[PDB]
Order: structure tokens, then C-alpha cells, then sequence
């Protein structure tokens, strides 16, 4: 027989063409998975099973795929096993399982719940038991090395691109808590910023529009706040409005999940917006995508939202991907006005997160 | 007499929404019992007495104080009295002189454990 | 009665999941064989019939796979994780013997205040 079925193959397309769509498959959440696609032509390249409500990220060096999920000996009964798994990016094969205490966050795929330090040495994840804390996983040693309980009352992880192993979290007091890790993964020091926003009067979405040394956040009411960490202490400021009087008269407000993005080279910030906003519409699909110049604080463009809910930006290639839950839209954002290149239909059944393979 | 036993469960609830102290009492004693089974690290409870207005502020600083400080800023002048954070199946106690009740103002007891003061809060008062 | 089996029913103003009332249970009882969560996220819903605001506690029923019926995603008064117990983008079954999410209940606590 000339033809013989073989396995052990690598992803057919180069790494720079790949994107990862985290499909929660909410209708059957125990079978969530990551779908790998070629954004240049929309070809399905492969997938990684992630059991119950998996979360995913690609290693900074782009060699491995990190997943986080929960298992039970008998799925709906039996002992619980929360873990981080390491998979080879090219072969999409399981390589290593890292044990986690049974409290990793089980929830929708916001970027800030499963991240890694800038130097790629540690995986930083959110815990909820429901009491909150941040977990630290040493990649090299493949071990959970720290439980940042000082983050109790805070939520999500925001890595500081200008430091090797530091990250911030948003806390219930409306401020930011910064954590600096030692070379071993344990907390070396921490600092608290002054209040940035009013939790009760102007809550912000947790999704940051992250620059090299500062982060921008949008609020339920269309305001923009900032956290500058270029120095020792974090300096907070804001708000300034994304809306003019006409926008307000029509009740335009932000809406989505991973709803904002920052094109660092130009300072342009992208946000999903919808009209007729009111209490309870902060997760509404985008009616439009607004492009803001963070320097001049002016809106420079507004285009059809295609019902998008989440987005992600590729700095080098000047690309923006939007996701409406099942379809992925690819945009060229080299110019102020985004340009739609193509739409990948049926990329997932229920995804709120898509990511580019690091390049 | 001058004794009151309050409870807290795994559902973030107190079995009382208001405590009344008898004027005759010179010093009052409050007893907290965690009737749940979740560890203090996951679902702990405590009782913090403070002027109705200081509640939120106290709870906020208490959150920054951490668990090692029973989620209450050390030496906090806004706190009349507070118990230690207990876990499921645990109990604590606190006794404070009643000779410090701002006449005309309201006092409230709540749990400073991160995010719990939301529901776990009540009204403590003097007299009848 | 199928009014309660609608995502628009006033008590479900902060539900992110499946209505247990369409899964063999009711707004206050878990379907047979699923376990109530001791914890939950809370919402303040306006009752359009009497014009008053009530506090609703959204406990999940756990230990069984997704019911898949009457899926809702309403966000009235819902807030981010930094106001955790007002957040519905997390599995409120997270601390149960078995954290598999089945459906969401809408328990009326009392008048909002
Ligand atoms: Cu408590």
C-alpha cells in the first residue's frame, strides 16, 4: 500500500501567519478549545483541547502554547485538578502539566486573567475562591511558586512592558496595585497608586489600551483614564471624554469585552461603541469602532463595528483583529481609518478572545 | 444582658441586621460564629463597628491592611471595635466600653473581608 | 408562567447563563440532581409591575453540564471583577464540590436599599 496515514506533523503555515481563537463553547463548556487559523487566507490550521472553560496564551518566544483549565476525575464529580499545560506551538502536542491550587479563575476569556511577565519567565494568573489572589507559575521549573494574596480585592493582570517581571492589577478602591517579583517568582515589593477612578460613579472596563510605559482605560460612560508607570511610582490621571456633545445627546457609550486596543506607534486607541447606551448595555456588540488620538484627545475615525465584541492588535504589522463571537475580521490600521481586509467566518461558536502569534 | 451572638455563613450573610445594646451596659460583648465550612482564606467573616459614614472608608483601608491585620487598618481611629477574621467553624469575641457613642449619629457593624461589607452590614444602636 | 422563562422577565436582569426554570427547576429551586452554589453574584432589578427595585441573588446550580436552555446575558447593574459580587462573567459554581455550571437561579432577597 503506497498510501499510509501518518501523524507527527507540524502546522502547515509559518508562525507569523497564525492567530488563536479561544472558543469557550459555552453551550458545552466542558469541551472548550483553541482554534488555530491563518489570518492571511482564513485556513483552519489545527486546535488544542482545553476541557472546561480553558484560557490560553502564546509564550513570548513563540515556541509554546500555554493553556489553563480544570479537570475532574469524572467531569461532573470526583477530584478537581486545576492546571496550566504547556503545548508545542508547531506540533500542537501536549508536553507538560503544571499543578495549580484548586482556585484558578473560571470565567470569560478576558486577556488579563491569564498572562506572563515581560521576560517570559513567569505565568501570572487570576485566582478566585471567591476571595481573589494572583498565582505565579515558574515556567522553567514548571511549578506554582507564589500566591500573591496582597492582591485580594483586586482583579486582572496588566503586565508592564517596560519591566522584566512587574505587573499591575485593578483594585476595589479605584486604584492600581503594582507587584514586583524577584528572580524566584515571589513578591519582592509592591506599591499602591492614588485613586484613579470612582468605582461607584464611573467604573472602568478592565481591558487596557496598553503602551510601553502607560495604560489607558475606558469607562462605562465613555471617559478615559490613565496609569503612567514610566517612573518608580504609578501616576494616575483622568478622566477626559471620548464623547462630544452630539455623541452624548445620542447616548453613545463603550461596549464589549476585550473592547479596546492601542497602536503604540501612532498613539491611536481603538474602542467599540454603540448608541442609546444606558444601564446594562456595557457588553453590547459594537455599532461602530472609534479611533482616538490619545495625544490630541480627538476622535480621528469611526467605522462600522460589524457587531464586534473583542479585539487585538499586532504592533509590527499594523493589524487589528475584531471578533463578534464566531467570526474574525482582519483590519489594516497603518492609516487613521481602519481598512477591512477579510472576514473569517465560523472561526468559533462562542469566542470572546483572539490573539496573534508573537513575531 | 450585655451579650450578643451573631452568625455568618458560606452565603455571605449575618443572622442579624441590627444589634441593640442596653444603656445599663458599661461594656458590651459581641460574639461571632462562622456557621459555614469554607476556610477563612476563601470565605472569612469578621465584625467591624464604626460610624455609619465611616463604614466604606474603613472597609477600604481594611482591605489594604490585609488578612494579617484582620482586614482592618491598624490603629484606625474610625473603628470603635472589631473582631478577628474567622473561618468556617471558627468563632471570635470582642468587648468594648459603650461610653463612646456619638450622640445623634448612627453606628453600623459590617464585615471588612474583601467585598463582603456589601451585604454583611447592619445597624448597632444604644438604648431602646 | 412562561413569562419567567423569558430573558426579559424582570428578575433575570443580571443573568449570564441558562434559566433554571427552563431546565427542570424553578427560579428558586435547582433542577433534580444539580447542587446549589452557596455564593453568587447579586443584582438590583426594577420590577416594572409595581415600579420598585429589588435585590436578586443569582445562585448557580452545579454538578451537571450546561443545560443549554433559555440562555440569557443581561447586565443591569453588573460590574467588573474589582466589584466581584456584582460581577457575572465568572462561574458562581467556582467553590462547589463540582464546579461544572448547569443553570442560574434568580432568588428574590428583598427591596433594594
Ligand atoms: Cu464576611
Amino acid at each position: 500500500p503506497r498510501e499510509v496515514l501518518t501523524g507527527g506533523h507540524s502546522v502547515s503555515a509559518p508562525q507569523e501567519n497564525r492567530i488563536y481563537v479561544m472558543d469557550s463553547v459555552f453551550m458545552h463548556l466542558t469541551e472548550s478549545r483553541v482554534h488555530v487559523y491563518d489570518y492571511t487566507n482564513g485556513k483552519f490550521l489545527g486546535m488544542v483541547p482545553t476541557a472546561f472553560n480553558g484560557h490560553v496564551q502564546v509564550s513570548n518566544d513563540g515556541k509554546k502554547i500555554y493553556t489553563m483549565t480544570t479537570y475532574h476525575e469524572r467531569i461532573t464529580r470526583g477530584k478537581r485538578s486545576d492546571v496550566v499545560e504547556v503545548w508545542d506551538a508547531d506540533k500542537l502536542t501536549f508536553e507538560k502539566e503544571i499543578s495549580l491550587p484548586p482556585k484558578r479563575v473560571q470565567g470569560l476569556n478576558y486577556d488579563g486573567l491569564f498572562r506572563q511577565t515581560t521576560d517570559g519567565k513567569f505565568i501570572v494568573l487570576q485566582n478566585a475562591s471567591p476571595a481573589t489572589s494572583i498565582g505565579i507559575v515558574d515556567v522553567a521549573k514548571g511549578d506554582y511558586v507564589e500566591d500573591v494574596t496582597a492582591a485580594a480585592g483586586c482583579w486582572s493582570v496588566i503586565p508592564q512592558p517596560n519591566r522584566p517581571r512587574s505587573f499591575m492589577t485593578i483594585c476595589g478602591d479605584g486604584g492600581l496595585l503594582t507587584i514586583n517579583l524577584g528572580e524566584d517568582g515571589k513578591v519582592a515589593s509592591q506599591s499602591r497608586s492614588k485613586q484613579m477612578f470612582s468605582v461607584k460613579d464611573d467604573p472602568i472596563f478592565i481591558a487596557p489600551a496598553l503602551d510601553k510605559d502607560k495604560a489607558h482605560f475606558v469607562s462605562y460612560y465613555g471617559n478615559v483614564y490613565s496609569a503612567d508607570f514610566s517612573g518608580d511610582e504609578v501616576k494616575v490621571d483622568g478622566p477626559w471624554s471620548l464623547l462630544n456633545d452630539e455623541d452624548k445627546a445620542k447616548n453613545w457609550v463603550p461596549g464589549g469585552y476585550n473592547l479596546v486596543g492601542l497602536h503604540r506607534a501612532s498613539g491611536r486607541m481603538y474602542v467599540f461603541m454603540h448608541p442609546d447606551g444606558k444601564e446594562g448595555t456595557h457588553k453590547f456588540p459594537a455599532a461602530e469602532i472609534w479611533v482616538m488620538d490619545t495625544k490630541t484627545k480627538q476622535r480621528v475615525a469611526r467605522i462600522p463595528g460589524r457587531d464586534a465584541l473583542s479585539m487585538t492588535i499586532d504592533q509590527q504589522r499594523n493589524l487589528m483583529l475584531t471578533l463578534d463571537g464566531g467570526n474574525v475580521n482582519v483590519y489594516d490600521i497603518s492609516q487613521p481609518e481602519p481598512k477591512l481586509l477579510r472576514t473569517i467566518e465560523g472561526a468559533a461558536e462562542a469566542s470572546l478572545q483572539v490573539q496573534f502569534h508573537p513575531v | 444582658a450585655c451579650d450578643v451572638s451573631i452568625e455568618g455563613n458560606d452565603s455571605m450573610q449575618f443572622n442579624t441586621k441590627s444589634i441593640v445594646v442596653d444603656k445599663t451596659c458599661k461594656e458590651f460583648t459581641i460574639n461571632l460564629k462562622h456557621t459555614g465550612k469554607l476556610p477563612k482564606a476563601a470565605m472569612g467573616h469578621n465584625v467591624v463597628v464604626s460610624k455609619k459614614s465611616d463604614e466604606s472608608a474603613v472597609a477600604t483601608d481594611g482591605m489594604k491592611a490585609g488578612l494579617n491585620n484582620d482586614y482592618v487598618k491598624a490603629g484606625d481611629e474610625r473603628v470603635i471595635a472589631h473582631t478577628s477574621v474567622i473561618g468556617g467553624g471558627e468563632t471570635d469575641s470582642v468587648t468594648f466600653d459603650v461610653s463612646k457613642l456619638k450622640e445623634g449619629e448612627d453606628y453600623a457593624f459590617f464585615c471588612s473581608f474583601p467585598g463582603h461589607w456589601s451585604i454583611m452590614k447592619g445597624t448597632i444602636e444604644l438604648g431602646s | 408562567e412562561d413569562e419567567v422563562n423569558s430573558c426579559d422577565y424582570w428578575r433575570h436582569c443580571a443573568v449570564d447563563g441558562f434559566l433554571c426554570s427552563c431546565c427542570g427547576g424553578t427560579t428558586t429551586t435547582c433542577p433534580p440532581g444539580s447542587t446549589p452554589s452557596p455564593i453568587s453574584w447579586i443584582g438590583t432589578c426594577h420590577n416594572p409591575h409595581d415600579g420598585k427595585d429589588y435585590l436578586i441573588s443569582y445562585h448557580d446550580c452545579c454538578g451537571k453540564t450546561a443545560c443549554g436552555r433559555c440562555q440569557c446575558n443581561t447586565q443591569t447593574r453588573e460590574r467588573p471583577g474589582y466589584e466581584f459580587f456584582l460581577h457575572n462573567d465568572v462561574n458562581w459554581c467556582m467553590a462547589n464540590e463540582n464546579s461544572t455550571f448547569h443553570c442560574t437561579t434568580s432568588v428574590l432577597v428583598g427591596l433594594a436599599k
